[PDB]
C-alpha cells in the first residue's frame, strides 16, 4: 500500500499521526495523502516527479494573490510536495433558490474571477504559471486521433461543428484560469449566517489564458440563471465574452471523454460520449 | 471527477 | 461589545445573517478586530488607522507569499485596495487551530517536534529579512529600543510605584548598548496566544501565526524573546539549539529583550485600551 510504504515520510511529516487514518487520493500525476489541515502529494512518475518543483512554484505564487479567498498553501516540499487543506464544503445547486444565497455568492465568484484577471498581468505569475499555445487546435486533435473512431457518423458530425467554433476563439491570455472551476472545487462556510467563500481547490489545470474558460465551467456547474447574475454583476455580459463562453462550454463532455479515453474510466467515457454515439 | 475542465 | 453595536450596520454587509453574540473583538491599537468564525475585519479607530490600512494590505499579502512552514491571515480585499489613501475595514482570513497549553511541553518528545516547527517558522522569517524586496516593504524603524525605553518612560512610569519604576530601569538600562539588528522578519508579539497549532490527530502541529500588528524588519532576538518569556529557558535553549541560534551574543540579546517583555505587553495595552492584558503587563511594577 501507499500508506504502509511511505510511512518514514509521514512519520517526518505528520508526527504521530497513524497513517492507516488517513486517505488518498489517486490522481493523475499523484497520490494525494489527506490529513486534517494538510494534503501530501506524491508524484507517480518520474514525469511528475520531475514537474513537482515548478508546480510547488505555482502554487506559491497563487498563495501570493488577492483573490479574495484561500489556496492550498506550499508548507514544505522535498519528493514530496504538501500544501494546507482549504477549509469548507461544495454549495450545492439547490442552495441558489434563495435569492439572498444567489446574491451574495454571486457576488462572491466576482471577486475570485476579477482577482484572478487582474492577475493575469503579473509577472510573477505569467513567468511561472503555463501559457500553451492554441491549447484548443491541439486539443481538437486529440479529440479526432482519440474519440471520433469511438463515435457515431452523426456525433463526428456535431463534434467536427464544436471543434470547427474553436477556430472562432481568440488564443487569449490576460487572466489567470482556474480550468476546471466546477462546484466541488469552490469551497464555503455554511451555516454562519449566508454562505462565506473559504477558498478554492484542484489548481492542476491553472493557466494564464481566457476567463470564458472559468465563467463556462461555473455556468456547468450552476446553470445559465446563476452564470447570467455572475456576468451581470462583473460587467461581463458583452456577446464577444458569451460567444466565447457557449464555445467553450461545448467541449466539456469532449474533454471529459478524452481524458477518460486516457485514463481507462470506462463510465466517464460513456457519459462523456452520450449523444456522441 | 467530469462536465466542468473535469 | 459596543464595537459591535457602533459597527452593526457594516458588519450586517461583511457578515451577512451572522448576530453580534457570534463575534468577538481584538483591541489594537489602531484598529479593533472583530472576529468571525472564518475570516476578522479590521476596523479603523481614526482617520489615521484608516490610511494605514493600504499598507496593511500589502504586508500581509507580502507575509502570505513568505515560506514560514505554515498559515498567515490572507488579505480577502483585491491588490487595487493597497493603492488607496485609506480604507474603511480591512479583511483577512482567520488561522485555524489553538494556542498551545504549556503543559504539552513537558513531554520530551513533543517539545522536540514543537521547537522544531518553532525553528522552521523563525528559519523561514530570518531568510525572508535577508531578501531585498521583503525589506523593502516592510517597516524599519532605528533605535526601536531607545524609543521604546522612552515610551516606557512616558507612558507607563505614570501607572507604577516607585518600586517597579526602579525595576523597569534595571530593565530598560541594558536596551541603549542593545545592537540595533535589522536583519529578520520579525512578529514583534510572538507570544503562545498568537502561535496556533492543530492537536487532532496527533503530535502538535503548527497551523499558523496571527496577529501581524507589530511586524517589522528587525532583531530575531524578539520573536526568540517572546518564546521564552512564554515557555521558559529550557525550551528556549532547545529552539535555539536546533535552529542554530544558541551562540553567546544572541543569547545575551535574547535575555536583555525578554527581561522588558512584559513590559511590552503593557505598553501595547495601554495603548490599545486593553484594561486586563494591561494589568496583567504591569505585575509587579506596581
Amino acid at each position: 500500500g501507499i500508506l504502509q510504504a511511505n510511512r518514514v515520510l509521514l512519520s517526518r511529516l505528520l508526527p504521530g499521526v497513524e497513517p492507516e487514518g488517513l486517505t488518498v487520493r489517486h490522481g493523475q500525476f499523484h497520490q494525494v495523502v489527506i490529513a486534517s489541515d494538510r494534503v501530501v502529494c506524491l508524484p507517480r512518475t518520474a514525469a511528475a516527479a520531475a514537474r513537482l518543483p515548478r508546480r510547488a512554484a505555482v502554487m506559491r505564487v497563487l498563495a501570493g494573490l488577492d483573490l479574495g479567498c484561500r489556496t492550498p498553501r506550499p508548507l514544505c516540499e522535498g519528493p514530496f510536495l504538501v500544501l494546507s487543506r482549504v477549509p469548507g464544503a461544495p454549495l450545492e445547486a439547490d442552495a441558489l433558490e434563495d435569492s439572498k444565497v444567489a446574491e451574495v455568492v454571486a457576488a462572491q465568484y466576482v471577486t475570485l474571477l476579477s482577482g484572478l484577471a487582474s492577475a493575469g498581468a503579473d509577472e510573477k505569475v505569467r513567468a511561472a504559471l503555463p501559457a500553451p499555445q492554441g491549447r484548443w487546435r491541439q486539443f481538437a486533435a486529440d479529440v479526432r486521433a482519440e474519440l471520433f473512431p469511438l463515435m457515431s457518423d452523426g456525433g463526428c458530425r456535431q463534434a467536427e461543428r464544436e471543434l470547427a467554433a474553436l477556430d472562432s476563439l481568440p488564443d487569449i491570455t490576460e487572466a489567470v484560469v482556474h480550468g476546471n472551476l466546477g462546484a466541488e472545487n469552490v469551497l464555503w462556510v455554511r451555516d454562519d449566517g449566508l454562505p462565506r467563500l473559504s477558498g478554492v481547490i484542484d489548481w492542476d489545470e491553472v493557466s494564464i489564458g481566457d476567463p470564458a474558460e472559468d465563467l463556462a465551467a461555473i455556468g456547468a456547474g450552476y446553470g445559465k440563471d446563476f452564470l447570467d447574475q455572475v456576468l451581470t454583476l462583473g460587467g461581463w455580459s458583452d456577446r464577444r465574452m458569451a460567444t466565447r463562453i457557449a464555445t467553450i462550454r461545448a467541449t466539456f463532455a469532449l474533454q471529459q471523454a478524452l481524458s477518460a479515453c486516457r485514463d481507462g474510466d470506462e463510465e466517464e467515457l460513456a457519459d462523456g460520449l452520450t449523444g456522441y454515439r | 471527477k467530469a462536465x466542468r475542465a473535469s
